[PDB]
RNA sequence: UAAGGCUAAAUACCGGCACGAGACCGAUAGUCAACAAGUACCGUAAGGGAAAGUUGAAAAGAACUUUGAAGAGAGAGUUCA
RNA sequence: UACCCACCCGACCCGUCUUGAAACACGGACCAAGGAGUCUAACACGUGCGCGAGUCGGGGGCUCGCACGAAAGCCGCCGUG
RNA sequence: GCGAAAGACUAAUCGAACCAUCUAGUAGCUGGUUCCCUCCGAAGUUUCCCUCAGGAUAGCUGGCGCUCUCGCACACGCAGU
RNA sequence: GGUGGAGCCGCCGCAGGUGCAGAUCUUGGUGGUAGUAGCAAAUAUUCAAACGAGAACUUUGAAGGCCGAAGUGGAGAAGGG
RNA sequence: AGCCUCUGGCAUGUUGGAACAAUGUAGGUAAGGGAAGUCGGCAAGCCGGAUCCGUAACUUCGGGAUAAGGAUUGGCUCUAA
RNA sequence: CAUGAAUGGAUGAACGAGAUUCCCACUGUCCCUACCUACUAUCCAGCGAAACCACAGCCAAGGGAACGGGCUUGGCGGAAU
RNA sequence: GAUUGUUCACCCACUAAUAGGGAACGUGAGCUGGGUUUAGACCGUCGUGAGACAGGUUAGUUUUACCCUACUGAUGAUGUG
RNA sequence: CGGCCGGAGAGGCGGCCGCCCCCUCGCCCGUCACGCACGCCGUUCGUGGGGAACCUGGCGCUAAACCAUUCGUAGACGACC
């Protein structure tokens, strides 16, 4: 399908995408714009460092609670966490990524994470079980995450 | 309406930003006026909390109820080895306050002073200084340190001294020495001046800033001890045994109408770890570090003449929590604010104090030397075995 | 001319069978119900009672290659789309 | 004129009941779709049109299976009223 | 109905159950009441009312007109004087 | 201009279930709150292996433990299906 | 009864990891004073089993009564019955 | 003010999770608080609600529906938490 | 400190003095719940009665903060290459 | 172009001495010339402005900060020694 910001130059740009995925999408995007614009290899160290807890990720948007970290400085932040499952799910996609860019004949170790972004996803539904009778929607919220590698080099 | 029965308010607002300390090592914050007619000398001291003890002194206060009569006094000990001069500085008076001219170094610095100069040592490569101190062997070393004197000399007032601790001279686990600016309160700069520009890269040791029986300052960090209550904090009332929710509170902030909670309202907040300036404590004994002649006069710390043992103010194990005090000491009348090992900075009294519980020569008549590891009971070793004596590990 | 009786036709029909029509509504409208609706579901029970229409013209409904445990993708293909 | 930005002056949040609402009066998180002076009968006056000391209109009747019609046309019925 | 009695209890309901209907019960009382432009523009007073949060009638308002007048060298009439 | 894929409007007349910001309006949808409150009643888990893409949570072994026969044990009634 | 264990049964009762701040909720302990606390001794703690002694006013002569108030209590080796 | 005889008067052993008062004993109820423990809160991985919401959120005084967040005049205002 | 739900009052005792008041008659998402002021009851008076009584008396659930602000602490912030 | 001064309140400016090369310039007069763009506007400078990015030569240069780790003199986390 089309995405958001069709690339530059359509011969050097793989892509990959994700829809209806079970993370959380507040976590997934502040983990999204901190690999934002690195370049692959320095971003899958960082993102398994995130699941290390040996460097955070920086929440600017969604920040509300979110306690300080000292590996927040790096970003100029105060405020970090190390979302796991964030990590490990643009993992794969920044995997899927390295493949498509390999059958399309293209140079692995230049390719610079251009484009990235998450999208809201239709909610899932549960139920908790509150005082007095009550019953109120304890519900998910999944993502459809899309990323567009260029070379740049 | 009003408060039915009056009562005192907790705690002064004399003190109340009452804030985890911004600095560490206790800051002058004044310094005594210098009248110029007294020979030049320090106003300050850099030494180490170490722990406590008992004296016993005789009393001469007459008309008192306890005139020669023996009392024990607690007393700290301020382990306070000799202090390095590496440079000094000029301040000139402005309309506008009181601004710094000119820093100097010396030519050598030290390792220690260099510590206090990168948070993070051995990742660096210990450069710095190291285009400074080529100053001071060339032409240049006319341009910028001799002028600049002059400079000093003609348009300066106030002239502070640089001056760092010895920081491998300790027990401590530091290396990171300590430098502090120590005003000279001497008479006429130019020998307010030529006086420092001698003592650069010298030692100067505690019986030249301090006497015995001089009523000091000590200017330290309180202990810390974190989060608290309005009841730690504040000193309040608890609430009675029934209250629902918390009986460690202050059950009304304000009033209606003020709409805004007061400035002066007891809250709960960070509790010790603030900067005191404690005044007017009293110097009971310059010590002397155990110095070698030929070997280990530890004699000359405890030993007052009246009981004429040989006693280190080590006690048995040491001061707990902290290692052994084995260069100069200052001991001083009651508690010191700060935990052990803590930077303690020594000033001058900027009161002319004239007061009889003052100037009060000391005698000296027996300092307790049994262990603070529990209740110790006798003094030294070797009295140790005057008792039990021949033990089974032997 | 009472105290006994019978009777087709014009007359009435929001149930039923079978039709026809409309200056009617057009999927929150029109019957509760354009669909497995008096169904799902609630209540012990009397009763209560929903939501929910549209791929394309034809399924021609994505073979194959590839990444992934898999969901999902990248190419390819089908199509006027 | 409408997009963004800048400045000087002006400028209190709408609906409502109320002598008086920016009100320490109440309704109002936001957005879509829905949503409130209707029909019938009976008077009254005004106005338009036909005829005019008359004038109808209904119910009937005479003419269709309506396509348009369950219309239109016609009837000493038209005056029984 | 049942109550060693509290108006207790009678399927989360009791100074009088639950279900459907009569039923769109009644409301002098709250709440709402949907496009523009143009012209005119009030009342909170009168008497009567089981009237005092409402009506009835007076006023005050608008719309519709009409009868004339004569600025068409050629005016009577009225008035918060 | 664009996307969209089958119908639509101008004028003269006629007919309405005809114009929404609001009614603690109805139905549906979605935010801010917020990645927050929270996942705290009954003392307790640990090591190794197996299986597996993947193991604090499965399974086996070992160790420590609790329920302690008015049981967290062994069988039934009503109810469930 | 409570407390520990065999037989049998579980895996801390919808999660885990790192820390020991304030407030909490549950438990504990306090020098000297002892109800000055508060509306009130609210809660808590004093007492607590048994054997040996001992027992008031009052009385419906049954009670009060475990009134009150004191002593003793282990382990071991015996003895007597 | 305004007791009183089966609308029962007067008494009263035993009994009372009934209402008071005093004393002994006891005690963190208090002078005056202190520390210790468990579970929290706290931070992290995982998972994730709700009430509420015109717009919103620093003050003095003034006026004003006679106690403002907004208006007048002053005071002042520095991101994200 | 004694009494009192009390404000208020009165006394004991100490002291230098036991001045008087405001802040929504400061202060219930700070407490307590003794007093008022629901439903249970008890007496007195009143009422034929249901019931009434600033006439007494005993028993009677005291919710929610995670939002903005203020405040207290805690990171930081633009500038200074 | 070199040297010596003087100035510190947030100095930021001057001042005063040697040598090289070059020029002859303020006032009156003669003597001619210089796109005379044909009546027209932001002309004339402090301007080698301030800031942000890039093409030549000479001299110098040669890091620290934060994380990770560790420590507790510090701690809710951050922060701090
Ligand atoms: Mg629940
Ligand atoms: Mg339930
Ligand atoms: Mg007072
Ligand atoms: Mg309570
Ligand atoms: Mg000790
Ligand atoms: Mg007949
Ligand atoms: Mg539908
Ligand atoms: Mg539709
Ligand atoms: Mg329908
Ligand atoms: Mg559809
Ligand atoms: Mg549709
Ligand atoms: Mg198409
Ligand atoms: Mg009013
Ligand atoms: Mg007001
Ligand atoms: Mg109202
Ligand atoms: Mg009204
Ligand atoms: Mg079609
Ligand atoms: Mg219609
Ligand atoms: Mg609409
Ligand atoms: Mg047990
Ligand atoms: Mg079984
Ligand atoms: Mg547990
Ligand atoms: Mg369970
Ligand atoms: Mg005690
Ligand atoms: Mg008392
Ligand atoms: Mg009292
Ligand atoms: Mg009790
Ligand atoms: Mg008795
Ligand atoms: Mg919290
Ligand atoms: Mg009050
Ligand atoms: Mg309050
Ligand atoms: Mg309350
Ligand atoms: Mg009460
Ligand atoms: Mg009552
Ligand atoms: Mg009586
Ligand atoms: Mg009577």
């Amino acid at each position: 399908v089309r995405y958001s910001l069709d690339p530059e130059n359509p011969t050097k740009s793989c892509k990959s995408r994700g829809s209806n995925l079970r993370v959380h999408f507040k976590n997934t995007r502040e983990t999204a714009q901190a690999i934002k614009g690195m370049h692959i290899r320095k971003a899958t160290k960082y993102l398994k460092d995130v699941t290390l807890q040996k460097q955070c990720v920086p929440f600017r948007r969604y920040n509300g609670g979110v306690g300080r970290c000292a590996q927040a400085k790096q970003w100029g932040w105060t405020q970090g966490r190390w979302p796991k499952k964030s990590a490990e799910f643009l993992l794969h996609m920044l995997k899927n990524a390295e493949s498509n860019a390999e059958l399309k004949g293209l140079d692995v170790d230049s390719l610079v994470i251009e484009h990235i972004q998450v999208n809201k996803a239709p909610k899932m539904r549960r139920r908790t079980y509150r005082a007095h009778g009550r019953i109120n929607p304890y519900m998910s919220s999944p993502c459809h995450i899309e990323m567009i590698l260029t070379e740049k080099e | 309406s009003h408060r039915k029965f009056s009562a005192p308010r907790h705690g002064s607002l004399g003190f109340l930003p009452r804030k985890r300390s911004s600095r560490h090592r206790g800051k002058v914050k004044s310094f005594p006026k210098d009248d110029s007619s007294k020979p030049v000398h320090l106003t300050a001291f850099l030494g180490y909390k170490a722990g406590m003890t008992h004296i016993v002194r005789e009393v001469d206060r007459p008309g008192s109820k306890v005139n020669k009569k023996e009392v024990v006094e607690a007393v700290t000990i301020v382990e306070t080895p000799p202090m390095i001069v590496v440079g000094i500085v000029g301040y000139v008076e402005t309309p506008r306050g009181l601004r710094t001219f000119k820093t100097i170094f010396a030519e050598h610095i030290s390792d220690e002073c260099k510590r206090r100069f990168y948070k993070n040592w051995h990742k660096s490569k210990k450069k710095a200084f190291t285009k400074y101190c080529k100053k001071w062997q060339d032409a240049a070393g006319a341009a910028a340190l001799a002028a600049d004197f002059s400079s000093m000399k003609a348009y300066c007032q106030v002239i502070r001294v640089i001056a760092h601790t010895q920081m491998r001279l300790l027990p401590l686990r530091q290396k990171k020495a300590h430098l502090m600016e120590i005003q000279v309160n001497g008479g006429t700069v130019a020998e307010k001046l030529d006086w420092a520009r001698e003592r650069l890269e010298q030692q100067v040791p505690v019986n030249q800033v301090f006497g015995q029986d001089e009523m000091i300052d000590v200017i330290g960090v309180t202990k810390g001890k974190g989060y608290k209550g309005v009841t730690s904090r504040w000193h309040t009332k608890k609430l009675p045994r029934k209250t629902h929710r918390g009986l460690r509170k202050v059950a009304c902030i304000g009033a209606w109408h003020p709409a805004r909670v007061a400035f002066s309202v007891a809250r709960a907040g960070q509790k010790g770890y603030h900067h005191r300036t404690e005044i007017n404590k009293k110097i009971y004994k310059i010590g002397q570090g155990y110095l070698i002649k030929d070997g280990k006069l530890i004699k000359n710390n405890a030993s007052t003449d009246y009981d004429l043992s040989d006693k280190s103010i080590n006690p048995l194990g040491g001061f707990v929590h902290y290692g052994e005090v084995t260069n100069d000491f200052v001991m001083l009348k009651g508690c010191v604010v700060g935990t052990k090992k803590r930077v303690l900075t020594l000033r001058k009294s900027l009161l002319v104090q004239t007061k009889r519980r003052a100037l009060e020569k000391i005698d000296l008549k027996f300092i307790d030397t049994t262990s603070k590891f529990g209740h110790g009971r006798f003094q030294t070793v070797e009295e140790k075995k005057a008792f039990m004596g021949p033990l089974k590990k032997d």
